């Protein structure tokens, strides 16, 4: 049960915090990479840059997504079990009172 | 005319009084004996099925490759009577299951108690435990005529060739099924009532006789049900899309009557979803087959 | 080179649209830690709520409970939650993106001001585009046809079981909600 | 850091359970079309901006006397709120003068004696052809919009009383405001008139004219849209051409156009929407003709069947089915063969969805333009606005039902589609680089070689353009040793290895290689067309006619959603400017999604139960289409506040019948059958439920509207719970 407030109260925060994060920086990179390309001697140059920049922030986002989406279908599952285990518990409590009620009746 | 009508015979009412009168014992006894005529009916069948080994050993690895597969198929033998038997086997099921729910009723209000210490027990059971004790519980959980997943009773039938060669004849015997459902489309009494909510010809329990039988089989020789249901879906789904091109209306008189098996299977099998269904056969078919059966 | 300065130009617009795919996940993402987040309160609450009651089953007496033919009826009688959902389209209900794409939309003209040089102060904006109208011309509707349709269509135990028929009867049971209006249509139709 | 490891990071996302799903001087030529097509952006922005203009005069406090204690202190109100609402009209006005010389001035440059024998690309006149529809649809917006004059001249009355008019510029921009407005059919009068003073221009609206015939003819569109601005064009050339100079009868006699394939297209269709909920009549353009009067026995599709979409269900449902079989199928590398395949799949796909999309567009715009009457309907009654009989009495129940199919065919269709996005774009995308490679590099060979034989310098420049163009050396250039250079017959020979990828040209480089390619074909170019053989041309224009849908396949996305475009079922605009301040909007019974789910639920039909949610989104696309295009907030207000009742609606009425069906069948079943059967021999049979598909409603959680997830199950088990507890109280 701890794990559950493991995973809601320090992994899925911290997923939230890093997109927006991705979102600010990679709009700060395409102005840089747009920039650079027409301030520099080398237009070759600027556009590998520009393109290893655009294959890097690719498989960042890739990662964050999947690494995010794991972790909530983690929590889905956590959270299914616990639910399954509290209507086993409520099961036997109700079996409890109704046959206490026939033993008074009886 | 016959001299009896089934629905006096047959009707909830009717089975509750007869469940009433005969009890655990006795529905087990009918079980037994139905499983029994279940069981002769799968022997039967495996001879059409070894028979045909060779056809569909090959079928197996050219489901991608439609042009092989039409002249494959017209070398197979004996394909009416396959279906011919699966229909009584599900009708057979079919009775049983109208039995089994009957008695359920007919317990629920006589021994709560024990109905319902049986119910929370067979519910909460781990699925990882070995079929050893899982068996015995779900023969305990039938005694009472609970809906399990694995009929004990088919198991113990069909339990009583090499181990390897038994379970190929298994897995082939879904591949000889599969190819065989285009085959009921020529047939005029396929047609959809929507006042029966099912064929005329009783071909709508081919989907529980399909899931019962493979299961007895795949839990005999500690094969994957979930698996062996998926390839037995995909090799149908293949073989009614490609009616779906042709034009003839003889051959196509009952195709759209016939797409609502793969939707019946799918509903009443445990192991199979809508997902896979959709995955290799849009609903958009079913759904205008739905449609044309219904005016 | 002029491709070059395109193909320059195209990265960006890529990444700016790997941008608004971020944007795109992190709402959902957002979105779907707080109601599972709600969800696990309400587990935590009726797990707190389970093992209280368990606690206390496991308590009970045969011998202790004790019978009140006279209270059998005096008792408040038990009725479970009834709510149904309604109103599922308000503005509390529109989802972040779609609050971005609207808000950026051009908004009706500020009618607005004209309402104190108004005779009757009726809103000015109202003549405009009353959302409102829907609602009541349905309901206006839906009464007139519904007033129309009527005019169509036309031992101490024993003293406790006394008291309950009374209560019965006195408590008897005591509008802008649809299905209450449909609800009132249909029984109209019935006697 | 590296591409393959992206690569790879995307296939590791995409491998996760996810269950529970459901349940040259041509430059020159291109920046005038460029200049035409940012001309036509800017059209379209005043048409909608025309369109969704509202009376804005009517909240104003009218005042009925001159010494009201407040009547100074309105106008000023009056002036800050109606500024900016006739700074538009008046941006409008610059911007149709401007549009107008601009059309005008090509016009005399392409109708020069010299120029007139020279060549002209098809795709200028079919933007000749697109901005006089949209001349003639703003002239129809003008027209129709009544309210746009009065908020001018209450707005008038408002400055002329503060005296803040009092510059002559400013009083003369007035005058010639309120005088555009005042006259009737001023955009198309002014254009016409500035038509005669140039000599000739019959014959570029004649060469336009057989444009649009021959690409209707061989059904040379893809979305309903062309197809319908083809006509429109047709019919409003048809109209400019008749007058005081030019008389189309007596060019029809010199067979410079073809008047009986026009009037047989008009007579087959005869109603297209020109835009929002408002309906052009094609036959009109032709009854208001100058010379219609003494020659209206030339036309049989003025004088008057076809639009009834129940008796062509058939042909729907059997394409729908085959098409729908075969991509069912298609669900490393791959040979050229399944990549052509897989276009030619999505190219009938687009092809179908369009067609049903136009069916259903005809079908309700001949059904609005055509209202009934008490006479003929017999459930409308005596009161009722044109709207009721328009859309409400104007529909059957057989015909609602088509309609409803017909709707959730296409959808479902285009769901299908869209699964498979990334396949059919390789797919496409590998097909046409290899098919512009292969030509490029083989088919242009042999001519190349003829031209530089005998010695044609002509053709040689361009066809080494286009060569040049396209073609992308796998050797990093032009190979040395080909004989077709030289002009010498090949050895017997020389291979040349073509290089395959998936990529789609350039839309510049495709617009350049197709003018270029079809100036070698063109008869009126002296011919070029007769300095080349036989074989050459004919695949040239086998190339060039199986090349026209590039440029809509590569943009797969846009197109498919293009097909399958049902916003204009929604708005209501035109009608409610026909009322006049009577009816601010209309009521929940008027709109046609909620007619339709209103007639599937009462009906309980079980065949058209399923269909009640696929009649439900196109709320959803009215509202992304007013979101998107109109940017207007108040209908995407209207929509909300009409789905909020009638999703609620829909709900009750869902969970009652239900529960009714549940019930029957319940109490049914419990029936004794030997009673049964002895009511049914004395001769009274007890009729048994009819069966329902309400399990498919029962099982759905994803309900979406207006970016909303909706679990209907919750409301159903809500309504069934009080349903079952109500029951068991009257019981007791």
């Amino acid at each position: 049960m701890a794990e559950l407030q493991m995973l809601l109260e320090e992994e899925i925060p911290g997923g939230r915090r890093a997109l927006f994060d991705s979102y600010t920086n990679l709009e700060r990179v395409a102005d840089y990479c747009e920039n650079n390309y027409i301030q520099s001697a080398d237009k070759q140059r600027a556009l590998e840059e520009t393109k290893a920049y655009t294959t890097q922030s690719l498989a960042s986002v890739a990662y964050l997504i999947n690494t995010l989406a794991n972790n909530v279908l983690q929590m889905l599952d956590i959270q299914a079990s616990q639910l399954r285990r509290m209507e086993s518990s409520i099961n036997h409590i109700s079996q409890t009172v109704d046959i206490h009620k026939e033993k008074v009746a009886r | 005319e016959l001299t009896f009508n089934a629905e006096e015979y047959s009707d909830i009412s009717e089975m509750r009084s007869l469940s009433e009168l005969l009890g655990p014992y006795g529905m087990k006894f009918l079980s037994e004996s139905l499983m029994w005529h279940i069981s002769s009916q799968v022997a039967e069948l495996k001879k059409l099925v070894v028979e045909n080994v060779d056809v569909l050993t090959q079928m197996r690895t050219s489901f991608d490759k439609p042009d092989q597969m039409a002249a494959l198929f017209k070398r197979l033998s004996s394909v009416d009577s396959v279906l011919k038997r699966m229909t009584i086997i599900g009708v057979i099921l079919s009775f049983r299951s109208l039995a089994q729910e009957a008695l359920r009723d007919v317990l629920s209000y006589h021994i709560p108690f024990l109905v319902s210490s049986i119910e929370d027990f067979k519910d909460h059971i781990p699925r990882e435990t070995d079929m050893k004790v899982a068996m015995n519980v779900y023969e305990l959980s039938s005694a009472a005529g609970l809906p399990c997943e694995i009929d004990p009773a088919l198991v113990v039938a069909l339990s009583s060739i090499s181990p390897e060669e038994e379970y190929k004849i298994a897995c082939l015997l879904m591949v000889f099924v599969a190819v065989s459902l285009p085959t009921l489309a020529s047939n005029v009494m396929s047609q959809y009532s929507p006042a029966i909510e099912g064929h005329c010809n009783n071909i709508h329990c081919l989907a529980k006789a399909i899931n019962q039988i493979a299961a007895a089989l795949f839990t005999i020789h500690k094969g994957s049900i979930e698996d062996r249901l998926k390839e037995f879906l995909a090799l149908a789904s293949s073989s009614l899309l490609k009616i779906g091109q042709e034009t003839d209306k003889t051959t196509t008189r009952n195709r759209e009557s016939v797409y609502l098996l793969l939707d019946m299977i799918v509903q009443e099998s445990p192991f199979l979803t809508m997902d896979l269904l959709e995955s290799c056969f849009p609903y958009v078919l079913l759904r205008n087959a739905y449609h044309a059966v219904y005016k | 080179n002029e491709l070059e300065c395109v193909t320059n130009i195209s990265l960006a617009n890529i990444i700016r649209q790997l941008s608004s795919l971020s944007k795109y996940a992190e709402d959902i993402f957002g979105e779907l830690f707080n109601e599972a987040h709600s969800f696990s309160f309400r587990v935590n609450s009726l797990q707190e709520r389970v093992d209280r009651l368990s606690v206390s089953v496991t308590q009970l007496d045969p011998k202790e409970e004790e019978l009140s033919l006279q209270d059998i009826t005096m008792r408040k009688a038990f009725r479970s939650s009834t709510i149904q959902d309604q109103q599922l389209f308000d503005r509390k209900t529109l989802p972040i993106p779609l609050q971005e794409t609207y808000d950026v939309c051009e908004q009706p003209p500020p009618l607005n001001i004209l309402t104190p040089y108004r005779d009757d102060g009726k809103e000015g904006l109202k003549f405009y585009t009353n959302p409102s109208y829907f609602f009541d011309l349905w309901k206006e509707k839906m009464l007139q046809d519904t007033e129309d349709k009527r005019k169509e269509k036309r031992s101490v135990l024993l003293e406790a079981i006394r008291k309950g028929i009374q209560l019965r009867k006195v408590e008897e049971q005591r509008e802008n909600d649809v299905a209450t209006i449909l609800s009132r249509r249909i029984a109209v139709e019935y006697s | 850091v590296t591409l393959e490891d992206a690569l790879s990071n995307v296939d590791l996302l995409e491998e996760l359970p996810l269950p529970d799903q459901q349940p040259a001087r041509y430059i020159e030529q291109a920046t005038v079309h460029s200049s035409m097509n940012e001309m036509l952006e800017e059209g379209q922005e005043y048409a909608v901006m025309l369109y969704t203009w509202r009376s804005c005069s009517r909240a104003i406090p009218q005042v009925k006397c001159n010494e009201q204690p407040n009547r100074v202190e309105i106008y000023e109100k009056t002036v800050e709120v109606l500024e900016p609402e006739v700074t538009k009209l008046m941006n409008f006005m610059y911007f149709q003068r401007n549009a107008i010389e601009r059309f005008c001035g090509e016009v005399r440059r392409l109708c020069h004696a010299e120029r007139r024998k020279d060549f002209v690309s098809e795709a200028y006149l079919i933007t000749l052809g697109k901005f006089i529809n949209m001349f003639a649809v703003l002239d129809e917006l003008k027209n129709m919009k009544c309210s746009v004059k009065n908020d001018h001249s209450a707005y008038k009355r408002a400055a002329q009383f503060l005296r803040k008019m009092a510059d002559p510029q400013s009083i003369q921009e007035s005058q010639n405001l309120s005088m555009f407005l005042a006259n009737h059919n001023k955009i198309t009068q002014s254009l016409q008139q500035q038509l005669e003073v140039i000599s000739g221009y019959e014959e570029l609206l004649a060469d336009i004219v057989n444009l649009c015939v021959d690409y209707y003819e061989n059904r040379m569109y893809l979305t309903p849209s062309e197809k319908h601005m083809l006509l429109k064009v047709m019919g409003f050339g048809l109209y400019l051409m008749d007058g005081s100079v030019s008389n189309i009868y007596k060019l029809d006699a010199k067979k410079r156009i073809n008047l009986s394939k026009i009037d047989k297209y008009f007579k087959q269709l005869q109603v297209v929407p020109l835009f929002g909920d408002m309906q052009i009549e094609l036959a009109r353009y032709i009854k208001t003709s100058a010379h219609y009067e003494e020659n209206k026995s030339r036309w049989t599709c003025t004088s008057s069947p076809q639009y009834n979409i129940c008796e062509q269900m058939i042909q729907i449902r059997e394409d729908h089915m085959r098409f729908i079989s075969e991509l069912a199928r298609y669900s490393a590398q791959k040979t050229d063969a399944e990549y052509r395949k897989l276009f030619d799949l999505a190219l009938q796909g687009l092809q179908l969805l369009s067609q049903w999309s136009a069916h259903v567009m005809e079908v309700y715009s001949w059904k609005l333009v055509h209202p009934t009457d008490k006479y003929s309907n017999k459930d409308c009654p005596d009161s009722a606005e044109e709207y009721e009989r328009a859309t409400r009495y104007n529909y059957t129940s057989e015909e609602k039902f088509a309609l409803v199919e017909v709707i959730a065919m296409i959808k479902g269709l285009q769901v299908l589609m869209g699964r498979m996005e990334s396949v059919f774009n390789h797919a496409i995308r590998h097909t046409v680089y290899a098919a512009l490679q292969d030509f490029s590099q083989v088919t242009l060979r042999e001519p190349l070689r003829q031209a530089i034989k005998k010695k044609k310098n002509v053709i040689q420049s361009v066809l080494q353009a286009i060569r040049k163009t396209v073609c992308d050396w796998e050797t990093g250039h032009e190979p040395f040793n080909d004989p077709a250079l030289r002009g010498e017959k090949d050895p017997k020979g020389f291979d040349i290895k073509v290089p395959r990828r998936a990529v789609g040209p350039s839309s510049t480089q495709l617009y350049m290689v197709r003018t270029m390619l079809e100036s070698l074909i063109a008869d009126k170019s002296k011919t070029l067309r007769s300095s080349l053989e036989g074989p050459t041309i004919l695949d040239i224009e086998k190339f060039h006619r199986e090349s026209f849908f590039y440029t809509h396949l590569i943009n797969f996305s846009e197109t498919l959603q293009q097909c399958c475009d049902l916003s204009q079922l929604w708005f209501r605009e035109f009608f409610l400017e026909l009322t006049m301040g009577r009816r601010i909007q209309f009521p929940i019974e008027m709109s046609m999604p909620w007619i339709l789910t209103d007639h599937i639920l009462e009906t309980k039909e079980a065949s058209m139960m399923e269909y009640v949610l696929y009649s439900l989104d196109l709320y959803n696309d009215s509202a992304h289409y007013a979101l998107t295009r109109f940017n207007k907030q108040f209908l995407y207000d209207e929509i909300e506040a009409e789905v909020n009742l009638c999703f609620d609606q829909f709900v009750y009425k869902l969970a009652d019948q239900i529960f009714a069906y549940y019930k029957v069948m319940a109490g049914s079943l419990l029936l004794d059958k030997r009673l049964r059967s002895e009511c049914k021999n004395q001769g009274a049979t007890i009729h048994l439920p009819p069966s329902n598909r309400y399990e498919t409603l029962l099982k759905q959680r994803h309900v979406q509207l207006l970016g909303r997830s909706i679990d209907l199950n919750r409301l159903i088990t809500q309504r069934v719970s009080a349903a079952m507890y109500k029951s068991l109280e009257l019981a007791i």
